[PDB]
RNA sequence: CACCCUCGA
DNA sequence: GTGTCAGTAGCTGTCACGGATGC
DNA sequence: GCATCCGTGAATCGAGGGTG
């Protein structure tokens, strides 16, 4: 039924509220740029939504999985971009 | 005890009166949500910082 | 050229 | 592909003034 | 109906030197 297509949203909006405002700070310290951090956060959380094999085991740290996603994306930008 | 220390001044009495929330575990979360907004407020997460 | 510094009437 | 805590620096050491903004 | 707070503005020309 439709309640499930709504449960997807209410599942994301329930991890945003607990992890986006903290993931932002990670990418901030690593970039010193709140604008990129703002971008990186959405990029990461989109991947998270795209990779449900991580949040399903609620009892396991998702935040810990997210930090590495971002930390990798930043350096991907820090390749020979100089 | 706050009234005990700062009672000689009417301005502090009026501050404690005009206060919004009372309770050791209430003002703490108030501080947390004004200092680090957008995060879930845990009693110990605020007690730590 | 963006900023920065020091200076002159 | 990613997976145990995992979390800004910097900063207020300017001021006068008018009017939309807001309690 | 009114105090707060937001946004605006604040001299002119000129020399050299450094870094991102």
């Amino acid at each position: 039924v439709s309640g499930a297509a709504a449960a997807e949203a209410a599942l994301m909006r329930a991890l945003y509220d607990e992890h986006a405002a903290v993931l932002w700070r990670y990418a901030l310290r690593l970039t010193g740029d709140a604008a990129q951090a703002e971008d990186v956060v959405q990029e990461t959380l989109l991947r998270a939504w795209q990779h449900p094999e991580v949040i399903g085991d609620t009892a396991r740290p998702a935040r810990a999985w997210l930090f590495t996603v971002a930390r990798n994306m930043i350096i991907d930008e820090r390749r020979s971009a100089r | 005890q706050i009234v005990e220390r700062f009672g000689f001044s009417e301005i502090m009495r009026s501050t404690l009166e005009k206060d919004n929330t009372v309770g050791t575990d209430e003002a703490l979360l108030d501080i947390y949500r004004k200092l680090r907004p957008g995060e879930p407020p845990t009693k110990e997460s605020a007690q730590t910082l």
